[PDB]
RNA sequence: CGCGGCUCUGAUUAGUGUUAAGUCGAAAUACGGUUCGUGUAGUGGAAGUUGCACGGGACUUAUCAAUGUUGAACAAUACGA
RNA sequence: GACUAAUUACGUGCCAGCAGUCGCGGCAAUACGUAAGAGACUAGUGUUAAUCAUCAUAAAUAGGUUUAAAGGGUACUCAGACGGAAAAAUUCGCCCAAAUAUAGGGGACAAUUUUUCUAGAGUUUUAUGUAAGAAGGUCGUACUCUAGAGUGGAGAGAUAAAAUUCUGUGAUACCUAGGGGACGGGUAAAGGCGAAGGCAAUCUUUUAUGUAAAAACUGACGUCGAAGGACGAAGGCAAAGGGAACAAAAAGGAUUAGAUACCCCAGUAGUCUUUGCAGACAAUUAUGAAUGCCAUAGGUUAGAUUUUUAAUUUAGUCUAUAAAUGAAAGUGUAAGCAUUUCACCUCAAGAGUAAGGCGGCAACGCAGGAACUGAAAUCACUAGACCGUUUCUGACACCAGCAAU
RNA sequence: AUAGAUGAGUUUGGUGAUGGCUCUGAUUGAACACU
């Protein structure tokens, strides 16, 4: 996989593991961790 | 200690510069001159000397160029045998 | 493939079938190549298959898995190991020049070995003392050591007249008025001193150099 | 390491199948059915090759290195865990081979009684 | 094994793609068997055993090897003459079809069907030149040599 | 009647897809103007950015201060661009 | 319109509409809507839906995974597949050969088993060589802290330039005497060692493989290997130490239109030690492991043989090629010819995401979809152009000079 | 049972590949529209 086609995948797991940070807290509340 | 390797197959085996570059020789006179500046003065006495071999090279003629080193010729003749091959 | 299909072994072939039939379909097939019929039966060699080369030497019956079975081998004779020796003895027996320029190939058809060190053809030499030992070592039962000895006294006797004639003939020579050009002695000189003289000059500019050099240190 | 070939000697001296066939009662296995038994040349040299050999030394490895994981810091040492898992199983592969081979021979039950080789050794699988 | 025959045929290739005279084989009961069935169709010049070593190229066939008794038999190997016409291999395909994987059997009703340009199981149709040889009980036969006795069983390699 | 499964729905809230003509930056492709990606841990409206090790899918893109030779005279019926 | 047999005219003007796919329509449209003609099937003709085939497009027959979807981080190993030589017993597998064939024949091959053999795999003979690993101790260059009512007496350090900053409570600079932590200069190489991850100062202690040469020994004891278990970089979590240096974070000073940044003054976790958790990596040779095999050359690493000068030779490693192979780039001890076995792939996007579940202190890991929306995504090469790319070459393009706006 | 194995359009500035989509063939206990 060439360069230009893993920032595709750079850009989804930034994105993902940006968002599980964020919305930790209110999952934490519902047991869903 | 190993030997020189076998070099690989280069496009052109040459030297850049062919023939030396030849430096402009009294760039240094000139520098002897700021350096007596430096230590003996502007308006000294010890300068004169070294001022004046300054005034001595821009009115010398400057030498002729020399005769080019016939060496990327010979050194292409016996590329494919010296080396690996030619690539292209 | 850096390469090209050739296919020089397949003229005939390729050649003769497109004379087999006329490309106008319904008429007689036109006259083929000159060379067609010259070399109708002589068909080319077999090429590019290895075959089992000449073995010159005992191959190693020890190896399980040999390696480089289609390798020439290299050629040696019970000469090479007579030659290293005696040429080791003396080192300066190569400084006598030796033509290896055959004139017709036929130098060894005069050879006979049980005569004597001179033969017809070939000049006295390491490799006629060489000849003569392997002769008596092998037809006279000599061992290595016994047939050198023999045979290469035989060469000193052959070198001392040589060497003894040269001083005999300049002397007699003169006894009668007989002059000759320079020596090689007187000749070497002179060329030393042409040489000399350049290495003084090189020697001196490289030292004014070099003072001239030392000025800019202080 | 000294020591190392220096039990490599007792064992090829305790258990060399070149001894034990004199000192064992019934060296070799028993014949089968129809087969009867022939003279067969001398051995040339010391046997050091038999499976009785290799599991002997190997014994004497896995001791060493087993009581250098247990010493201090031996927790520590965990690359030449795999070299312990690695005689362990080449000591297996013999003990597997050699219990079909022989099938109850008294050469091979000197070398179990003698060597402590319990059948955890090599039935199932050794997991470490 | 069948892996024998399967490395003597991807052997046979590779030296004969290399334009090689001779080639070595390790002698067992089973090469030598599929080696003469080679020789009887027409595709190897000579077979000969003996040691690491090639004969004597020029005593081939006259070449007397010596008995292969157990103190030599590990040295032993088959040395097979290749053949090459017309600046073109005689030998130059040997796929296999019974690999170690899978032993396939053919019948004396799937060979008729084979040994004229037909498929039939997991065969192909003979083509021009193409030659299949099929191991049975009366040795190492040709498909249209097992045809004439009315025979099947393994197929070794289809030879092209 | 209890327990578990399953279906629909749910204030509130999240992700993603499509949509030429909006906005804010200019991150990547050239040494892309801070080498770029991988893992991991932080950080910032966003693209981004920072630490630590690692990959080349980036530097083999490499091209003389060894400066390059009176290597056996001359003359002859030998030799003769 | 082309695929797909068969044409013009007018109207409309990215509007109305056609469309299975690519597409057509923006004022002279062979594609839309009328008119005529033409091509074709015909009591049927088209369209929609579905099925097979197309599709080797889940490939048992019969695929593939370096750069395009796809090799597991690793190899010891249970199950399970597969695997030597020469004979023999049994099954009668396999074949004649069927009709799910009674009863027989044939013996190459196959299954279980027996007896022998040494070519695979191993053991012994302290190899040589070697940054695999681990324990207990030390060495040194620099750095840093304290002390000297040290010498010296106003600057120093930083940066493209500065600022914040250090200094008269005596700094930088040059020394003396102690203390304290982690680091590994040269050697050093296309070098080497381990299953990989990874391993480079030094002494002792301790550990499994591997390589060379000869003999001897066991006698197929072999290869791969789901799972389980073990190991697994940096970072991270937990506890107790350590704390010189470096440095996420937090914070300050600049730059800038703005500056989170890049740069700078400083600086906490962390890096280190011990005991556990964690298991993700461009864990790469973008190439699983292993076996059989195919022509040469030049280096290089550790040995061996020899007429040890220099050549043969075993096991590795790296360049350049032949045959060949490949989409090509290229490889050419393999990306070739074959084989064994395991893992993995089946258009893009959504997505390595959701839900349930397992593991974990947590971070997160394993495993793993569908809906909605598309006709394309994707790889190598070729020729150009561009480059705050290299080296050049022409031009009042520029330098310089004069004049002018 | 021995005649039975077939392609086309579409990615790119362009070429060769990879890989889907669609058409070409046959059919239905079919429906619908015009007849
Ligand atoms: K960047
Ligand atoms: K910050
Ligand atoms: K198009
Ligand atoms: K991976
Ligand atoms: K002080
Ligand atoms: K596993
Ligand atoms: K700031
Ligand atoms: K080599
Ligand atoms: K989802
Ligand atoms: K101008
Ligand atoms: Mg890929
Ligand atoms: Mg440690
Ligand atoms: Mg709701
Ligand atoms: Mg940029
Ligand atoms: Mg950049
Ligand atoms: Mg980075
Ligand atoms: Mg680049
Ligand atoms: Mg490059
Ligand atoms: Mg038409
Ligand atoms: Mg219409
Ligand atoms: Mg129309
Ligand atoms: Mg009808
Ligand atoms: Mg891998
Ligand atoms: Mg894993
Ligand atoms: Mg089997
Ligand atoms: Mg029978
Ligand atoms: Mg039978
Ligand atoms: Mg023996
Ligand atoms: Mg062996
Ligand atoms: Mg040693
Ligand atoms: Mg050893
Ligand atoms: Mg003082
Ligand atoms: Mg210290
Ligand atoms: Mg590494
Ligand atoms: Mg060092
Ligand atoms: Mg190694
Ligand atoms: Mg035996
Ligand atoms: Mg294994
Ligand atoms: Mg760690
Ligand atoms: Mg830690
Ligand atoms: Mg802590
Ligand atoms: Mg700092
Ligand atoms: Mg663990
Ligand atoms: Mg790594
Ligand atoms: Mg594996
Ligand atoms: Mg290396
Ligand atoms: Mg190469
Ligand atoms: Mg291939
Ligand atoms: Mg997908
Ligand atoms: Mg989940
Ligand atoms: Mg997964
Ligand atoms: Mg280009
Ligand atoms: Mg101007
Ligand atoms: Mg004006
Ligand atoms: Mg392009």
């Amino acid at each position: 996989i060439s360069v230009r086609r893993q920032k595709k995948l750079k850009i989804k797991k930034k994105k993902y593991k940006k968002l599980m940070r964020r919305t930790r807290n209110e999952r934490r509340k519902q047991d869903r961790l | 200690p190993n030997k020189p390797i076998r070099l690989p197959p280069l496009k052109q085996l040459r030297v850049r510069q062919a023939n030396k570059a030849e430096e402009n020789p009294c760039i240094a006179v000139m520098s002897s001159v700021l350096a007596c500046w430096a230590s003996a003065g502007y308006n000294s006495a010890g300068c004169a000397t070294v001022e004046n071999a300054l005034r001595a090279c821009m009115d010398a003629p400057k030498p002729a160029p020399k005769p080019n080193n016939t060496i990327n010729y010979h050194l292409s003749r016996f590329q494919e045998r010296l080396t690996q091959g030619k690539s292209k | 493939g850096k390469g090209r299909i050739f296919q020089a072994a397949k003229v005939y072939q390729r050649a003769s079938e497109a004379a087999a039939t006329n490309i106008v379909s319904g008429l007689p097939p036109r006259n083929p190549p000159l060379w067609l019929k010259a070399i109708e039966s002589i068909p080319p060699a077999e090429i590019n298959t290895r075959p089992y080369p000449i073995q010159h030497s005992p191959p190693n019956p020890r190896a399980r898995k040999p390696r480089n079975l289609f390798r020439p081998t290299k050629i040696v004779y019970p000469e090479d190991e007579l030659r290293r020796d005696f040429y080791r003895d003396h080192p300066w027996e190569l400084a006598r020049p030796r033509m290896i320029i055959e004139l017709d190939g036929k130098d060894a058809r005069f050879l006979d070995w049980s005569k004597g060190l001179r033969q017809r053809g070939i000049p006295l030499s390491g490799e006629s003392v060489v000849q003569r030992q392997l002769w008596l070592m092998e037809n006279q039962g000599m061992t290595k050591q016994e047939a050198y000895d023999k045979a290469r006294h035989e060469f000193y006797k052959l070198r001392q007249l040589e060497q003894m004639e040269r001083r005999i003939a300049v002397e007699e020579a003169r006894m009668v008025g007989g002059y000759f050009g320079k020596d090689l002695l007187t000749v070497g000189m002179e060329l030393e001193n042409k040489t000399y003289e350049s290495w003084k000059k090189w020697a001196t500019t490289e030292i004014a150099r070099q003072e001239s050099a030392r000025a800019s240190m202080y | 390491k000294d020591r190392k070939h220096a039990n490599i000697r007792r064992c090829i001296e305790t258990f060399g199948r070149h001894i034990t066939d004199q000192s064992l009662e019934r060296p070799t296995p028993p014949l089968a059915r129809g087969v009867e038994p022939k003279p067969q040349p001398v051995r040339a040299g010391p046997d050091t090759g038999s499976s009785e050999v290799q599991i002997a030394i190997l014994t004497s490895k896995i001791r060493a290195l087993s009581k250098a994981l247990e010493g201090h810091g031996g927790n520590r040492d965990k690359n030449n865990k795999r070299s312990l898992r690695r005689l362990c199983h080449k000591r297996q592969r013999l003990l597997r081979y050699m219990e079909r081979k022989e099938r109850g021979s008294g050469r091979w039950h000197h070398m179990l009684e003698t060597l402590g080789l319990t059948p955890a050794t090599w039935k199932g699988q050794i997991t470490l | 094994g069948i892996q024998q025959i399967t490395n003597m045929c991807s052997h046979l290739q590779n030296a004969s793609r290399a334009r090689l005279g001779l080639t070595s084989l390790p002698n067992t009961k089973y090469n030598l068997a599929l080696a003469l069935a080679l020789h009887r169709a027409g595709f190897i010049s000579s077979i000969t055993r003996g040691g690491p070593h090639p004969p004597t190229p020029e005593a081939l066939m006259t070449y007397e090897p010596e008995p292969v008794t157990s103190a030599n038999v590990a040295t032993r190997r088959l040395w097979v003459g290749l053949k090459y016409w017309n600046e073109e291999p005689v030998l130059k395909e040997l796929k296999p079809i019974s690999k170690p994987s899978r032993l396939v059997t053919a019948s004396l009703e799937q060979l008729n069907r084979v040994a004229r340009g037909f498929p039939a199981g997991y065969m192909k149709g003979l083509q021009l030149g193409e030659c299949l040889f099929v191991n049975t009980d009366r040795g190492v036969l040709e498909v249209r040599e097992a045809v004439e006795r009315k025979v099947g069983g393994l197929v070794l390699c289809k030879v092209k």
